[PDB]
């Protein structure tokens, strides 16, 4: 429950937490172990692994439709607005190995930070997909999220723009 | 309960008037009177038929649970709250010995509940500040009586605690709560904010002098909720700011601007800007009264240049008993404020040559 | 327990199930057939290859890992 | 039914997650069980119910891109402030293997005024925005309560954060940046060829924060519009706004 | 002793000195109670 | 509270008393040159037991 949570929360679904294309890492089942409630708390944490797949699965076919250099930039840079939320799921499971009594509500606590920053960047993923933005218009939906207000996303949002200037300083460097 | 939403507004209504440069003063959203729980107070075996000492052990869980504000299963809290003393109702059938008991015990639930609603009415803005942290320094006693009834609940639990013991354990904060529940009385009838709130509590303090046990109750109450009125003072005294957001402060700020504005011929400044009121004087400082008016009036026409003026060091004040040592702090930041502004007059804005060209 | 997840088997009993029969391989192990595998090996027992195309064996349990999430992240290791 | 079983679900109320012998059965009103015990409840539940206005007001405020980079960091500090009540709570799961202190009557009594202050901030901040939104935060500063007045104030430093950015950037910096109307300037455009300074900068008076006085705005205004016609053609600041402003007045205005 | 306390701290004419020996009548009660709280301990003492 | 009367009557000078408790009682309506000759009597009753007559005639 709390190595599948830990990795469910991560790539791999699982039985408990079945994965489907309506909606993702959905687990519905009468438990005795869990308490009838917990799964409330569970599908509230579980927005949080089923945008990690989305993005996932989005950085898997990159890196007709939508191409370019710039969707081989913005996903590299949507890496690594994601390290952190790998390194912290690491951490979690370290203290859970150890502490026998602690439930659920760490995990809430701890990746209650990603609740900020992941769904808000979700709305600048989707974008891109139903309007194809494909060319050098992508700086323009990064920059104009990247204004923003919610500090979380308005400093992820920054790490992954500057990438995009990365390439931009490179192509109107070449030119030049 | 309906007739308090009068005097909310009633009082609010003054303030909006008074001041116009600070607008849409605050209020809370209406459910935080209108909700009942957010405030602290809102198979019985029949008890006839048990044998004495599981009685005991029975009212001690629902006294236990009374001190807190909630309910028990045998002792009910009377919902009337007429005026403002709260009453108890025991169940009829008890033991004549404990139904005794339980009312030499249950005083500090009627000396709680007022005092949780006087925290809860009296915090609302309208009131002032002076009355908010009243009931914010009331409030981290009620804390520490929670915490004293945790325990108390922990030794329930072990099965070593009897009425007789509860008995002993809640005197000290028997007169904590008595001290609070009469002096949250006092408070709320007179009607009594501002300084009128704070004469109060100097003349509680005098009260009790040798006692000790309510005087350190007392000396720390107003210790924390003299901390805002003596922040509007500070900042009166050593500047020409007067905040106030409420009409609170003894000196007051009129609005003469609107007639005097060329000439000032009403020389309003001087004359009937910074006026003072006399019913929220602290009474500590009726010695020093016109000196104070006198000593920020000066600070604010220095103010009002742009040439900034700041007292050499700030001292901050603080309720004292026994000892006016606020007297010669008034003093001290009254001649430095006379040497500020008759200085900055005839340096700045020097007076002597116009006097001469006139 | 928390270190014996899917050993409690009382959701699938119920309704009336029949248990399969797993090798209950430990997790520690796990991570060295990983390692070798990631390394130039051949004929693990974990990772059964069939006609050049490494494949998670059928049947693997854990302790602390349900049979669906460790048959998913052992499949993602054997696609690399 | 007994105490330990209100116990086990009377700590998820606090996050909001409806028990199993407590739910919020009638919608508006607070959650119901289904004696003196049933009373210690709803006092231990109303924290769940300010939970839930803070916090559905801030998963939906926070996705509305419109309500503006004023009121989005608004929303990121009630979060951030959740955050730390779920530390307190966390703590509470690990202590349940007594921990019966009147049922929490202790522990959930800090955290308990400071969700009644922002469940009150939220809805004495609904329908306002920008500017009138930190109007109302620098508003709610004015109780002589100094747990809550501290608590407020930094709310305030938070969410008054980008006012002042617009504030020091739009004097400094030279341009203004603001999509929606997030600032108490309205800049037009129009053709501006000899009529350039006189009307493309206009003082809107919705927007003006109430911890700044008219002249200030105006005399900001003027500032603004001088370092920016320069480019394109040629306590309620701790009392720093009148030292600061009036200087880069000075300095902006000469040298324009 | 205890008909004087309680009457005595209900008027504040009873005097401010008074009241400093109705408070010094109260902390020789207090033991008298605690004494009390021993010997019910021990009930379960003749 | 008989020896902090007595403590600042002396060292500080205040008289505070609503309730007619400590031996000097000051008369009011006196702000002439009489505060001397009158405004102050050594009241024979309320002078304490552990202090004699030239004890408390010197506090006065």
């Amino acid at each position: 429950m709390i190595h599948e949570l830990l990795l469910a929360l991560s790539g791999y679904p699982g039985s408990i937490f079945t994965w489907n294309k309506r909606s993702g890492l959905q687990v519905s089942q009468d438990f005795p172990f869990l308490h009838p409630s917990e799964t409330s708390v569970l599908n509230r944490l579980c927005r949080l692994g089923t945008d990690y797949i989305r993005f996932t699965e989005f950085i898997e076919q990159y890196t007709g439709g939508l191409h370019g250099i710039y969707l081989r930039a913005f996903c590299t840079g949507l890496d690594s607005v994601l390290q952190p939320y790998r390194q912290a799921l690491l951490d979690l499971e370290q203290e859970f190995l150890g502490d026998p009594h602690l439930s659920i509500s760490h995990v809430n606590y701890f990746l209650d930070q990603f609740q900020l920053l992941f769904p808000s960047v979700m709305v600048v993923v989707e974008q891109i997909k139903s309007q194809k933005i494909h060319g050098c218009q992508i700086l323009e939906t990064v920059y104009k999220h990247s204004c923003g207000g919610l500090p979380p996303v308005r400093s992820a949002l920054e790490k992954i723009l500057a990438v995009c200037h990365g390439v931009m300083y490179k192509q109107l460097s070449a030119w030049m | 309960l309906q007739q308090s939403l009068e005097l909310k507004r009633k009082m609010l209504r003054d303030k909006q008037n008074k001041k116009n440069s600070g607008q849409h003063l605050p209020i809370f959203p209406a459910w935080v009177y209108e909700r009942p729980a957010l405030i602290g107070d809102f198979t019985a075996l029949p008890i006839g038929t048990l044998p004495l000492a599981s009685q005991e052990s029975a009212v001690v869980e629902d006294l236990l649970y009374v001190l807190v504000g909630v309910d028990g299963r045998y002792v009910s809290a009377q919902p009337l709250a007429g005026r403002q003393s709260r009453t108890f109702l025991v169940d009829p059938n008890l033991d004549l010995s404990i139904r005794e008991l339980v009312h030499r015990i249950l005083p500090v639930a009627a000396s709680y509940s007022a005092v949780t609603r006087f925290i809860e009415e009296k915090s609302s803005f309208e009131y002032g500040q002076v009355n908010h942290a009243l009931a914010a320094a009331m409030r981290t006693l009620v804390k520490e009586h929670l915490i004293l009834v945790s325990q108390l609940e922990q030794l329930h639990r072990q099965g070593l605690l009897s009425l007789q013991k509860l008995w002993f354990y809640i005197q000290p904060a028997m007169r904590t709560m008595d001290i609070l529940a009469s002096l949250a009385t006092s408070v709320d009838k007179g009607e009594c904010l501002g300084g009128s709130t704070l004469s109060l509590l100097h003349d509680r303090s005098f009260s009790y002098t040798g006692d000790s046990q309510a005087q350190e109750l007392c000396l720390y109450l107003t210790k924390a909720a003299s901390a805002p009125y003596f922040e509007v003072l500070e900042k009166w005294i050593y500047r020409g700011i007067i905040h106030d957001p409420y009409s609170e402060f003894m000196v007051e700020e009129h609005e003469l601007r609107k007639e005097r504005i060329q000439e000032d011929y009403n020389d309003k400044y001087w004359d009937q800007r910074y006026t003072i009121v006399q019913q929220q004087i602290p009474s500590f400082l009726q010695k020093m009264a016109d000196k104070i008016l006198s000593t920020g009036k000066y600070l604010n026409v220095v103010r009002e240049c742009g040439h900034d003026v700041t007292c050499p060091v700030a001292k901050e004040i603080i309720y004292t008993l026994k000892e006016r040592a606020y007297v010669e702090q008034i003093e001290k930041a009254f001649n430095y404020a006379s040497k500020v502004l008759l200085d900055f007059l005839m340096e700045e804005k020097e007076l002597v040559a116009h006097l001469r060209s006139i | 327990n928390l270190a014996a997840v899917w050993d409690q088997h009382l959701y699938s009993s119920d309704p009336l199930y029949v248990p399969d029969d797993r090798v209950l391989v430990t997790e520690t192990q796990v991570i060295r057939e990983t390692l070798w595998l990631l390394s130039g090996v051949k004929k693990l027992f974990i990772f059964q290859l069939i006609d050049g195309k490494v494949t998670v064996r059928n049947n693997i349990i854990v302790t602390h890992l349900t049979h669906s999430c460790l048959r998913s992240v052992l499949e993602q290791i054997a696609a690399y | 039914i007994t105490e330990a079983a209100l116990v086990r679900d009377i700590l998820y109320v606090f996050q909001g997650i409806d028990g199993k012998n407590i739910k919020m059965n009638n919608t508006e009103n607070c959650y119901k069980v289904e004696r003196s015990l049933r009373d210690t409840a709803v006092r231990l539940s109303e924290l769940g119910w300010l939970h839930n206005k803070i916090r559905r007001y801030t998963d939906q405020r926070s996705l509305d891109r419109s309500f503006g980079l004023v009121g989005q960091s608004f929303c990121a500090a009630l979060h951030q402030e959740l955050r730390e009540y779920y530390r307190l709570l966390s703590v509470l799961h690990s202590q349940l293997q007594s921990l019966t202190l009147r049922r929490l009557l202790v522990w959930t009594y800090d955290p308990k005024i400071r969700l009644k202050t922002l469940a009150a901030l939220v809805d004495h901040c609904q329908g306002r925005k920008g500017g009138e939104l930190a109007s109302a935060v620098h508003a709610y500063t004015k109780t002589g309560d100094p747990y809550m007045r501290s608590l407020v104030q930094h709310i305030l430093s938070l969410v008054s954060h980008p006012v002042l950015s617009f504030l020091y950037r739009w004097i400094y910096d030279g341009e203004l940046e603001d999509t929606y109307h997030e600032f108490f300037v309205a800049s037009d455009p129009t053709v501006k060829t000899d009529r350039l300074w006189h009307d493309k900068y206009t003082l809107r008076k919705s927007m003006i924060p109430s911890f700044m006085t008219m002249d200030q705005s105006r005399k900001v205004l003027l500032i603004g519009k001088s370092i920016n016609f320069l480019h394109q053609v040629c306590t309620d600041l701790e009392n720093a706004f009148q030292g600061k402003i009036d200087a880069a007045y000075f300095e902006t205005s000469k040298y324009l």
